[PDB]
């Protein structure tokens, strides 16, 4: 049972998110330090900036920035223990994926010779592991003030029962099948990422991708909110 | 230690794609003419895409099963890079590209239920079929991604695997000698479709090869069934796209994976009727 | 407000793993009478016939609504299903307890839901503000249970009363244990049980309704060689499946599951011996070779679309009915496929057994000459 | 030998703003007036100005750009800066300051082939430098240059980074306060502390006497302390830091609520005579 | 290469006379932060906060074989993971170097027999028996690493919950277990035996307890002293390139002792304060 | 994985299913050594090599040579045989010998001065043939033999000798014990100092019970011992240089 009489598991229904709480600026040892919370799933994003190459120094770029992402979940993340040597497959993925979405808005034009390492470490994973690394990784970056395009956003949506269902948890993921996860930048509309692994018939296909995206929209506007409310308390004690 | 593309090549491949022209003089929505071999025993198939080969093995074992999972097979997959295929790919260099045409293929035929993992169960928690396979890529001049979706399918559906017989406790196998191996529970052919995005989505194209994955700036896979079921779609290559131009693409992928079923189902029919008279390798069709 | 439940079951490796869920508790959830404002007006879905026309109260109520316990709705389904009975409120948590309990009542509760004309309203107790409760550490599951749905049952009596604009529409509790409708009146509401109410609701005749263990196999033959215990082939019959014999080479008759220890058709099994007076009748005590093959039939699916764990009647009426494990569930049924047994348990009435392939839809002439190849065993 | 552990107390917003400053986020739109040129820390999108940094915005008569909070330090002409030094190349001396590159110290701007082996000895690996800068190169990489003889290499002192973004642009940087220690206060996020010499390079490698060395330590945690409560750092707040810093003891201003008063209480003080 | 030598040594001139850079005493630590169960998904959680270091510990409980050489009750095991998140030098593959030697320290700490009563874990002998996975994730290192790996260890071993589980088994197979309900639990570890590491890191004539990463950076050797509660001391480790003088380490000995009582006795009436205050209360605060 | 040899999956020592109840060894006298075999300059193809053999334990040590402020390296690998103890390790290993290799390295830098040696690193190579004792010690002793024969620059050689407690009433410190009273024991120690500059180079030791007086006592109780073994090093190195 997943969705019966519009109402879910959790007690809410098709289109409103979970409840997210993003604090900025934790590690000051760092440049920049994120840490979001989506419902049970916890995410905590450092950046350390546009420092210049320690080793290796073949792998530059003459025109642009290099951008660096590894993904590293606890050992402790769910209930049965994994070890992330030796369990290296899923997370290069993970990893390749977040430095395609933070080459693709990050503007690596003003910063030539130049490496932006990403590290996301993920606390405690209900569900939507992606999406919430992306956030976490999007208020981080924003922290140190490495100048990008545009907010990024990034929620996942399914389909139950001729129903799209948004934000999904580690309960709708496990029985259900149809999973689709995107991160999009609103000001263009441009959809950033797509990632769907189902057996989802084509008829429904634009309907929940409405879906996804209008949960995204719904990610935007509350950050947003975060974001100012923390640079306005900047501000007051400045000027 | 590859050889670079010249900029005229970009600036002329980049100038005959704003006119709708590729360069061998197919359209824009055209597949290479394929071919489908397969080798003598069974589960052996050479898929040329068009001066790409990519090789496919079935081996199947007894395994103990998973402790979470007790009545159904494992499948397991492994796409390893050979060294002749390109002359960069040396050894523990390409990781990137092994990892994201690894787990696109695991994910395609695993999450896509495309063959039966119940069907496998002998006995609960003691003994099961355990799938591998196995595709090597031979020659790199297009998508790996489409040849070796390709080669997966054919190579699941000309796998047979020997008999076992249960009776109370007692699991007794035949040699392939002692008995005929039968084919193996598929549900449905998912096969993977790549598109070309050049110049942020202006220009949509069907089958890159080698100079057009160098020039272009946007991949994008759809997988697709033959009920023209939508399996798994991925973005790669740090592209800005709108949602209209998926909704139009999987419209497109449709047809093709139609087309491409019906190259499949041919082929399987002509190595049958080969086989059925004096036994050889069955060609297949090159359209 | 935002909460926290904590679980900690099992898995299928064997293993115990600690659960934490969150749960959310909306404000928004509406009474489903139109007697309210404070809810808004007649949600586009079902609602609850405000001022409702009295079927027939005339003994002790006023006109009201009807609130059941789990117990007579897993009991009384069949006085429930009447079209007489009309206006019933349904809580959420009884729904999940029934979905936990028994399929086909689950279904029958469904079917009426969905049918407009008999007006059932289900609320959802689990996530509204005011209903909501916590499991208080040193109490069981079912007695959260009782005080939830006692606690829900005041807030209706209490909504119903203030929230109207005069209080004339009053609940009723329905049980089946007196000292539950006794606990209901210490606590609060008003209440009766299912069959003072159904005696004196008025208008009688449309609602007058109401292990042995596993010796090992070394002992077995001990005491074959030594004595009393004696092995043959087991032979069910096609008439009585309670009735079955045994021979040994003289035959022995043996009735009852608590006799017939679990045995499948042809297998090897060890007999002890009855006392002479209750025949030649004896007891299964032991298995000592199991001799199982893939049996033909049909998937018989139940009412819930989601479950995993499926019921299986085979071909020949010898062998009993098999649970199987499957996923696919849908596209299996209306066709003959094959099961094989994989072991017998202690805890349940059936064995355990899994998917090996299918054959065909039922009438089709290829199907049905195969499947009557592989019974009577032609290669 | 005492040691404490408490319970991590949450932080309070603690409030009023009176802030008129504009303020954008990543994405949204700058109010175009014709007659802009152009800026830094946004972008031309669509034919439109888009922010791309998160913080305030600053309006010249012709240049509209976008003031950030956390920054790394950029190359500008006449700042001076601390920077420690990491390899020794060929010609020059790799410098790293906390801006997006390394910063590069050519030979000959230096004030003593003859350099070549000797150019190790006199200027060792891992040793704090201050110098001008003197241009700025193509790609954003900054050098610097020792003109006169105030630069050089550094006594032996103490060093805290903080942010770039927390200094004011005021001339004469080295203060020598009544104290008795002198501080100099990069145009990066460097701070250096250093007991005043009465001569008026060479290491004097003597130890330093130690009321010196406590009036050296009561100045660092008041800099620590103030880069906590994200204040301003100038030469009268860092002398009505110590003023306020002079009822307790050296060990017990790292604790919280000694933080606080302390800065409340310089906060105050500039406050009123401010004006 | 991380600072100077003229500032070594003013660092070790600040250390003969009782002055360090932040003004701290010979034998003083600085402020310690401990917060009890972080982690909603763990058995038992632990945050740590010194300073600049940060030490998250989350442990779990797991059933399994006990051993072969101690049969009839269990064991503990260990992993640290020196994650990314602290340093650009540890990244990918310089992680598992350091991450390796503090948790091989952790058995040693943990090789008493006398630490930890193991004779609680038992289920029912050689068959089944707990395995406290104990996972020590740090966050941000920033000097005096072994100190808060120890006292986050602690205080998550405290927080440990291990559900009451007894185990029925029959003359067949049987693999029933119980898992009552009611998480009441009273499986908690009696943690009054569990020791803590001190450092006494040498500078010069003087020995000073708690460096910081200026403080390690200038000192040459370092001993590492586990004390338990009452006076009971596990094993002691040389750390450091540099030579150590022989009364020195009977000097720093019974230094490490003392510090040692004043962190127990302080740990100890700290945590009870956690339990003693609204365990539905106080809002638990990772901001 | 797949660059040896496979063989059975999973396979069991036989001493946990031998049945018989071994004997403790007995009482002896606290400070009496094991009999010292050592010479050096042993194998031919490395730059300096050392054997050690002391009643039942035996290692072998030698160097590699030197190749291409600064400052020298010495990252030293530490294997110990696979035929070793009782039950049989993996060839790898992985757990345990990273562990003792920090302790030889973090032991044998105050040997080795390193200003001598820009630019450059050195290769100690430690093998344990038979773990019949203090495992750590001699692993020690033999490496600082292999790197003084092998040329290298020192200040002192590293001479070390293990502890061990008997888990009696009354506890008593032995001496570089046996395997077997290592078996019986509840805590070991080992120690190493060089025994001119007179400063301990390195300890240590797992516990299981003590108070802090009684490690004080095992500690100088080990700085007697290794002061008193000494000699037999010294004169066996005099003779592997006589060879030269």
């Amino acid at each position: 049972l997943l969705s019966d009489q519009g109402y879910r598991v959790d007690g809410r229904r098709a289109g409103e998110l979970r409840k997210i709480q993003a604090r900025m600026g934790v590690f000051a040892q760092a440049d920049g330090s994120a840490y979001i919370e989506q419902g049970n799933t916890k995410a905590l994003a450092v950046v350390y900036g546009p420092h210049e190459i320690r080793g290796s120094r073949a792998r530059a770029l003459p025109d642009r920035a290099l951008v660096n992402c590894q993904y590293s979940s606890a050992t402790f993340s769910t209930g049965e223990r994994k070890r992330r040597p030796h369990g290296d497959r899923k997370s290069c993925e993970m990893g390749l994926q977040l430095r395609q979405t933070f080459e693709a808005a990050i503007l690596t034009q003003l910063h030539p010779r130049s490496q932006i390492d990403i590290y996301v470490q993920v606390l405690q994973a209900d569900g939507g592991t992606y999406a919430a690394c992306v956030n976490a990784a999007t208020l981080a970056v924003l922290d140190a003030g490495i100048p990008m395009r545009d907010f990024v956003c990034a929620c996942s949506a399914g389909f139950v029962d001729g129903t799209a269902l948004a934000d999904l948890s580690h309960v709708e993921e496990a029985a259900g099948g149809p999973q689709l996860a995107l991160a999009l930048l609103p000001a263009s509309g441009q959809i950033a990422l797509l990632e769907m692994d189902a057996r989802l018939h084509e008829d429904h296909l634009e309907r929940v991708l409405e879906a996804a995206a209008q949960a995204a929209r719904d990610v935007h506007t509350l950050l947003d909110r975060v974001v100012r409310q923390h640079v306005r308390e900047a501000s007051i004690l400045l000027g | 230690k590859e050889t670079p593309l010249s900029n005229c090549e970009r600036r002329f491949l980049l100038r005959a794609i704003e006119e709708k022209k590729r360069l061998d003089g197919r359209q824009t929505y055209d597949y290479r003419n394929i071919r489908i071999s397969f080798g003598t025993d069974y589960g052996c198939c050479i898929v040329e895409l068009g001066k790409t080969r990519v090789l496919g093995q079935v081996s199947c074992e007894l395994v103990s099963p998973k402790l979470n999972r007790a009545t159904e097979g494992i499948l397991f997959f492994n796409l390893e890079l050979s060294q002749m295929a390109a002359p960069a790919f040396e050894p523990g260099r390409q990781s990137d590209l092994l990892v994201k045409l690894n787990r696109l293929m695991e994910r395609c035929l695993r999450n896509s239920k495309c063959i039966d993992t119940e069907s496998l169960c002998v006995v609960a928690g003691e003994k099961v079929w355990q799938i591998r396979v196995d595709l090597h890529l031979l020659n790199h001049d297009g998508n790996i991604i489409d040849a070796a979706s390709i080669a997966a399918i054919v190579a699941l559906c000309h796998f047979r695997r020997p008999d076992v017989s249960v009776q109370g406790d007692e699991v007794t196998l035949y040699t392939p000698e002692e008995r005929d191996p039968v084919p193996l529970s598929i549900h449905h052919m998912p096969i993977c479709v790549s598109f070309a995005f050049f110049q942020q989505g202006t220009y949509l194209l069907v089958d890159p090869n080698e100079r057009e994955e160098r020039v272009m700036d946007g991949l994008l896979v759809i997988a697709m069934n033959k009920h023209r079921e939508i399996c798994t779609i991925q973005s790669s290559g740090g592209i800005m796209l709108l949602k209209d131009q998926v909704l139009r693409c999987s419209k497109i992928a449709g047809v093709k994976v139609a087309e491409i079923t019906e190259l499949i189902l041919k082929a399987l029919e002509n190595d049958q009727k080969v086989r059925k008279e004096g036994g050889k390798f069955g060609f297949a069709e090159s359209i | 407000m935002l909460k926290s439940k904590t679980f900690l079951k099992k898995t299928r490796a064997g293993g115990v793993m600690k659960i934490v869920r969150e749960h959310y508790l909306r404000d928004d959830i509406g009474c489903g009478a139109p007697g309210c404002a404070a809810c808004g007006g007649a949600h586009e879905g079902p609602a609850l016939e405000p001022q409702p026309q009295d079927p027939a109260s005339s003994v002790c109520p006023q006109p009201h609504y009807l609130l059941p316990d789990t117990n007579v709705l897993l009991h009384q389904i069949d006085v429930l299903e009447d079209p007489a009975i009309r206006n019933v409120i349904v809580l959420q948590t009884v729904l999940q307890e029934v979905r936990n309990r028994s399929a086909p009542v689950y279904k029958r509760i469904r079917d009426v839901t969905n049918n407009q004309e008999k007006h059932f309203y289900t609320f959802t107790n689990e996530h509204h503000r005011e209903t909501y409760v916590e499991q208080e550490q040193g109490e069981n599951a079912n007695d959260r249970n009782n005080r939830a749905i006692r606690v829900a049952a005041k807030w209706y009596n209490e909504h119903l009363k203030k929230m109207s604009a005069d209080n004339q529409l009053q609940v009723i509790f329905i049980t089946n244990d007196r000292r539950n409708k006794e606990k209901a009146i210490e606590e609060g509401i008003p209440a009766f049980t299912c069959e003072e109410y159904v005696k004196s609701l008025t208008a009688n005749p449309e609602l007058i309704d109401r292990f042995s263990e596993h010796l090992p196999l070394s002992k077995l033959q001990q005491g074959i060689k030594s004595g009393t215990y004696l092995q043959g082939t087991f032979r069910a019959s096609r008439e009585n499946y309670l009735e079955a014999t045994v021979w040994i080479h003289k035959e022995i008759i043996l009735q009852g599951l608590k006799h017939l220890n679990r045995a499948v058709h042809e297998d090897i099994v060890a007999v002890e011996l009855l006392p002479k007076s209750q025949w030649p009748t004896g007891r299964v005590v032991g298995i000592i070779k199991r001799n199982w093959r893939p049996y033909c039939g049909m998937l018989s699916k139940s009412d819930i679309k989601e479950s995993r764990r499926h019921l299986f009647t085979p071909a020949d009426k010898r062998i009993p009915r098999i649970r199987i494990e499957t996923r696919q569930a849908s596209t299996l049924e209306g066709r003959r496929i094959i099961v094989a047994i994989d072991g017998w348990p202690r805890n349940s009435r059936y064995p355990n057994g899994h998917f090996v392939r299918n054959l065909g839809d039922v009438g089709e002439k290829e199907t049905e000459t195969e499947v009557l190849l592989l019974e009577h065993d032609v290669p | 030998m005492a040691m404490e552990m408490r319970l991590p107390v949450a932080r309070k917003p603690l409030s009023g703003r009176d802030t008129k400053k504009h303020l954008v986020v990543p994405g949204d739109t700058i109010t175009t007036d014709t007659g802009f040129m152009r800026g830094h820390g946004t972008y031309m999108g669509e034919e439109k100005l888009i922010a791309s940094v998160a913080g305030s915005v600053e309006r010249v008569n012709k240049l509209i750009c976008v003031k950030a909070l956390k920054t790394r330090y950029i190359g500008e002409v006449g700042d001076i800066v601390v920077g420690r030094i990491t390899e020794v190349q060929q010609k020059r001396w790799k410098v790293e300051t906390n801006s997006r590159l390394d910063s590069v110290l050519l030979l000959s701007s230096m004030n003593l082939a003859e350099d070549e082996l000797a150019m190790r000895g006199f200027l060792q690996e891992g040793d704090l430098i201050s110098a001008e800068v003197q241009a700025v190169f193509s790609d954003g990489a900054v050098s610097l240059h020792t003109r006169s003889l105030k630069y050089g290499k550094l006594g032996q002192g103490v060093l805290v980074q903080v942010s770039p973004s927390l200094v004011k642009r005021q001339k004469t940087h080295f203060h020598d306060l009544p104290c008795g220690a002198s501080v100099i206060l990069g145009n990066n996020g460097f701070i250096w502390i250093y007991p005043t010499p009465e001569h008026k390079f060479i290491a004097n490698l003597e130890p330093v006497s130690l009321a010196d060395r406590e009036v050296i330590s009561r100045l660092r945690n008041c800099i620590i302390s103030l880069v906590t409560q994200r204040m301003m750092l100038y030469d009268t707040s860092i002398l009505y830091c110590y003023e306020a810093s002079l009822p307790h003891q050296i060990k017990d201003i790292l604790k919280p609520e000694i933080m606080e008063e302390i800065v409340m209480e310089t906060r105050q003080r500039l406050l009123e005579q401010e004006g | 290469v991380t600072l100077s030598e003229a500032e070594k040594v003013y660092i070790v001139h600040g250390v003969q006379e009782d002055l360090r850079v932040d003004g701290r005493g010979c034998e003083d630590y600085r402020c310690v932060e401990v917060e009890t169960d972080v982690v909603s998904n763990t058995s038992g959680s632990a945050r740590v906060k010194l300073g600049h270091t940060d030490i998250l510990v989350g442990v779990k409980a797991e059933m399994g074989t006990p051993k072969l050489e101690k049969p009839n009750e269990g064991y503990l095991e260990f992993f640290v993971d020196c994650s990314a998140s602290a340093t650009p030098e540890f990244e990918g593959r310089g992680g598992d170097d350091l991450g390796t030697e503090i948790a091989n320290t952790l058995y040693r700490i943990f090789n008493n027999k006398s630490s930890v009563d193991l004779k609680t874990l038992c289920i029912s002998p050689r068959e089944h028996c707990w395995v406290l996975y104990v996972d020590v994730l740090l966050l941000e290192c920033g000097g005096n690493l072994f100190d808060a790996i120890s006292i986050a260890v602690k205080a998550a071993l405290f927080n440990t919950r291990i559900p009451r589980v007894r185990v029925l088994e029959d003359e067949e197979g049987s693999k029933d277990i119980e898992l009552s309900d009611d998480p009441y639990d009273c499986i908690r570890l009696s943690v009054e035996n569990v020791p803590c590491i001190v450092t006494l890191c040498k500078i010069g004539y003087r020995h000073v307890v708690d460096a910081t990463l200026q403080e390690e950076a200038c000192s040459l050797a370092s001993l590492l002293v586990s004390v338990t509660s009452k006076g009971v001391v596990t094993c002691m480790r040389k750390v450091g390139k540099g030579s150590l003088d022989p009364e020195s380490i009977f000097e720093m000995m019974e230094t490490g002792k003392r510090v040692g009582k004043v962190l127990h006795a302080s740990l100890q009436s700290v945590v009870h304060k956690e339990e003693s205050l609204g365990p539905k209360r106080q809002k638990v605060g990772f901001l | 994985d797949h660059r040896r040899i496979r063989g059975p999956e999973e396979s069991q020592p036989p001493q946990l299913y031998a049945a018989d109840e071994e004997e403790a060894p007995g009482t002896r006298d606290p400070t009496r050594l094991r009999p010292v075999y050592a010479r050096a300059g042993l194998l031919s193809q490395a730059k300096g090599s050392a054997y050690l053999e002391a009643g039942g334990t035996k290692v072998l040590c030698a160097v590699s040579g030197p190749r291409q402020a600064l400052r020298g390296r010495l990252l030293c690998d530490f294997r110990r045989a696979p035929f070793a103890g009782r039950r049989r390790r993996a060839p790898p290993g992985g757990c345990e010998e990273r562990e003792l290799a920090l302790a030889l390295q973090e032991a044998l830098e105050p040997a080795v001065r390193l200003g001598r040696y820009p630019r450059a690193q050195l290769e100690v190579s430690a093998l344990l043939l038979e773990d019949g004792g203090s495992a750590l010690a001699a692993a020690l002793t033999a490496a600082a033999l292999a790197l003084a024969d092998a040329g290298v620059e020192m200040y002192d050689l590293v001479v070390g000798c293990g502890l061990s407690l008997a888990p009696g009433p009354a506890p008593t410190w032995l001496l570089d014990p046996t395997r077997l009273e290592e078996e019986r024991a509840a805590a070991g120690l080992t120690v190493a100092l060089m025994p001119v500059l007179n400063q301990v180079a390195g300890l240590l030791g797992s516990g299981e019970g003590g108070l802090t007086e009684s490690w004080a006592e095992a500690v100088r109780l080990g700085l007697e011992g290794c002061q008193r073994l000494y000699p037999v090093l010294q004169q066996s190195l005099v003779r592997a240089a006589r060879r030269r």
